[PDB]
């Protein structure tokens, strides 16, 4: 069993038998949202040093991730008013930033390989598309399932495999995430594993049994990058759904 | 947007020769002069650990390794405690 | 699999949407304004 | 099993403090140089010419 | 019950399309990148074109795992 | 410390708190149906157990 | 010169400093807010935005 | 913005296909 | 019935191999339409219902391939 | 019982060849990024957005094949 | 339990088809290195890092591939 | 037992089909560096190394494939 | 209200309270010796559950 790395386990509990309350109760899961929410609490209330101007070098990093998701949800939606959507574009990074640095740390924990958490952000998000975009353009919100100037004879089949992909939408912006995390955690998983038995048998494979240590490392390397750019592909896909729900093509 | 962006020029811009000197010496009499009520350091068990890692000059990335150090052992301990 | 389907459904939503709801009045309110102050100082001293 | 991952841990730990480390450490402070460079200097000689 | 292990063989088979699928969307956004950087400036004249043909290979992508979910869970 | 800006986050952003809702009332709903399988009927944990009922057990 | 009579500490001003000798700076910053707009005009032009991309 | 038999022109004609596809 | 309805699961996984072929096709058409657009782009009004044709036309199999899938499978 | 978990270790050993279309995907994606920012060497910060977003948004067709593959494997 | 680990070895097998896409995929980035090199020699430190990215980004396609046959070897 | 090991031999055959990726790929790389010194002669000795790089780095993911065939014979 | 008065009563009745501390660890032990028997070792409400272990439910 190499996923047993992902076993959710409670903690400080709490029960009743008049009410269900067992639904709130400090949990792993829990536990490590405290965690990320006093991570994200302290990249920005201790890091700025007695409230100075100049911005000391902590800093930087939280200066940077600001404008670079400034300007790339000002390249997305764009339009009239685009910062009203900012805080939700940026909340949407962070979380994904941190709870995917926080995981790659040995003897812990993905919040993002749940799929039930992710996968329901998602649909939250979606239905947050279609109820906004509904009430903002009456019926011709609708208008968004034809694509230009087309054929009128082939229009409605270019309705239909285009309302299929509005709403695949709802699940695949979560599963890409979700997919990327738990694949990455259980490849590395099982290379420790293999390369645990590798060096159990006879001596000789201790000697020269660095180069899969180093392979271990390379796939460690590669496993920031796909963490940092699944954070940032989250927040550049739900800018173009906002683009579609906002504003008709 | 048109309001919007006017506000936001306007802002850059500002409002009102005496334009620059009515605003550049009212500024400046009230600039505390000697870097005036420096408060260097307290004592609230976080305020020291915030001068010798986090302000001006120290600012090193230690606390990332104080807190991974801190994740390692605190997963370490449950791990042994439910599995091993 | 197994594991990402137990009866902790709840658990993970409920304090995922209290995080979620959390962040997005915290940094909405509280810490992307304050880095706000730093530019509109800076370009306030800019100007002068 | 879990010990190897945290033994390439420290390895990546060690990489980073020997190379990134100093990297972003003449970054930051370049970027730290120009921000207080240009915030003194304008008002320097901005304020040097106060008819 | 033969039936019930042979609906995963299915299921398994029919996840097969989204090789299609994955190789369209590169050739897509690679002709998109191709397009943008022979004329600057036909970003905003093209990319809804792109936007487009991807929803497209997508859902074209997309039948194939319909059918695996109706196999799977059908 | 912190000055608190009143950004306006409630007329702005209400379909997502109403999607949020309607998302967690509908995985309630899911979570309860799931919750009496046969796979995950006697596993002791659930909160079935911790209100009356005990041990169906017939499979 | 009353400019340079009051000495600069600019490296180590506070910005509640700012916000004590000018409200203006906090009734702009917040009407910026109200209004939506993140962006500030005449910002990235002498100071770089030091975005990755 | 069509032109159906030289009738009125139809407003995107994207929500009679769903509604044709609804009922069944 | 077991086997029959095993081969009907069966049949239904392996018809739509096929329809990956679409997948690629609405690709290739779109390629060109951008790479076309690119660098003429006073040729857009004539060229996209050509490639919204092209498109139609290289769906129809894929389409008529999961036909047959739901022949196989509900049939 | 013996039959049902050995279809489900086959399908899901069949349930990986959709990968195949997505390293081919990302090996596309840039490759056509590397041909446009030689040709051109002032597009980077532009194309840049774009091949991430080709990137991944192709991959999520791979992965999706990769979670059938993990559903028949764990499920 | 003959048949099951029988299927094991057959879907270890089937599990190995997916590292033709990273085979393609790595020599299709560096294809496009080399003919970008050639057209413009200026631009080398630009572009070989992004080379590097779409090696690594296609071989973590390969090696989700090659995982699930790890799996079905011995997990 | 037979059963077992007639599928060990089964899934051995099976695996050596992903080596058609690196087959391509390194012919590939080398076409390409054929290519790209037919436009400028004198980034040979710059490039050639990284058309090694290449070769040795598609030739990785035929060898993964090499070694899963070599494990369902000998383990 | 209530002035309290320090009344002796610890160097009065220390016997008494060491009586309590063993008999409290006494029925420990009994409580852990009766919780693991067979009419009781399925009914789910036992602090077992809450540790780890499931199910013996072999009798």
């Amino acid at each position: 069993s190499p996923l047993d790395q992902f076993e959710i386990r409670t903690l400080f509990g709490l029960q009743s038998s008049f009410i269900d309350l067992s639904c709130l109760n400090l949990t792993t899961f829990s536990l490590y949202t405290i965690i990320v929410l006093l991570v994200i609490t302290s990249l920005y209330t201790l890091t700025n040093n007695n409230n100075k101007i100049i911005g000391s070098r902590w800093l930087i990093s939280q200066e940077a991730i600001y404008d670079t998701i400034m300007n790339m949800t000002k390249g997305q939606i764009g339009g009239k008013n685009w910062g009203l959507y900012f805080p939700m574009i940026f909340t949407l990074f962070m979380f994904i930033f941190i709870a995917n640095l926080i995981s790659m740390i040995p003897y812990s924990f993905a919040l993002s390989a749940h799929l039930v958490f992710i996968i329901s952000l998602s649909i939250v998000i979606w239905l947050g598309n279609t109820i906004l975009g509904l009430y903002k353009h009456g019926w011709v919100f609708f208008s968004l399932f034809v694509p230009a100037g087309t054929p009128l004879p082939l229009v409605p089949l270019l309705v239909i495999i285009e309302t299929l992909s509005y709403f695949a939408r709802a699940i695949s912006l979560g599963l890409r995430l979700g997919s990327n995390i738990l694949a990455g955690h259980l490849l590395m998983v099982i290379l420790a594993g293999l390369t645990f038995n590798f060096m159990l048998i006879n001596l000789f494979t201790l000697v020269f049994g660095f180069v899969p240590l180093a392979m271990i490392l390379a796939i460690m390397m590669l496993e920031f990058a796909i963490g940092i750019i699944q954070g940032y592909v989250w927040a550049i896909l739900t800018a173009s759904y906002l683009k579609d729900a906002v504003y008709l093509h | 947007v048109s309001t919007l962006i006017p506000p936001k020029v306007v802002s850059s811009k500002n409002i009102g020769p005496n334009a620059k000197r009515i605003a550049n010496v009212v500024h400046f009499y009230k600039s505390l002069p000697q870097g005036p009520a420096p408060a260097i350091k307290a004592n609230t068990r976080l305020a020291r650990y915030k001068a010798k890692y986090f302000d001006g000059d120290n600012a090193s990335g230690k606390p990332l390794w104080h807190f991974a150090l801190g994740i390692i052992a605190f997963g370490y301990s449950m791990e042994y405690y439910f599995h091993l | 699999m197994p594991q990402l389907v137990p009866f902790y459904f709840m658990n993970q939503l409920t304090y995922g949407f209290l995080l979620m709801i959390t962040l997005l009045i915290l940094f909405s309110q509280f810490f992307l304004p304050m880095i706000l102050r730093l530019y509109v100082s800076r370009l306030f001293i800019s100007k002068l | 099993d879990e010990s190897i991952l945290l033994l390439t841990f420290l390895g990546f730990t060690g990489l980073v403090a020997k190379y990134l480390a100093p990297a972003y450490k003449d970054f930051a402070d370049a970027r730290m140089k120009k921000v207080s460079d240009v915030l003194n200097a304008s008002r320097n000689k901005h304020v040097e010419a106060v008819d | 019950q033969l039936v019930l292990a042979a609906k995963y063989i299915g299921a398994g088979i029919s996840t097969i399309g989204l090789l299609g699928a994955g190789i369209g969307i590169a050739i897509v956004f690679a002709a998109l990148i191709n397009g943008v950087s022979r004329n600057p400036s036909i970003k905003d004249t093209v990319f809804p074109m792109a936007i487009l043909g991807f929803a497209l290979s997508e859902a074209t992508g997309l039948f194939c795992l319909m059918v695996s979910f109706l196999l799977l869970f059908g | 410390m912190l000055k608190r800006f009143p950004t306006p986050i409630l007329k702005v952003y209400w379909p997502f708190f109403v999607a949020g809702a309607a998302v967690y009332y509908g995985m309630s709903k899911a979570a309860d149906l799931s919750s009496n399988t046969k796979e995950f009927i006697n596993d002791p944990r659930n909160p079935r157990f911790a209100k009356g009922g005990k041990f169906v057990e017939v499979d | 010169l009353d400019n340079i009579q009051s000495a600069r500490p600019f490296d180590e001003l506070t910005v509640d400093d700012l916000t004590k000798i000018k409200p203006e700076i906090d009734a702009k910053v917040e009407e910026m807010v109200k209004k939506g707009k993140w962006d500030v005009p005449g910002y990235k032009d002498r100071f770089g935005n030091l975005n990755v991309m | 913005y069509h032109f159906m038999g030289k009738a009125i022109p139809p407003h995107q004609l994207a929500i009679g296909t769903l509604g044709l596809l609804g009922l069944l």
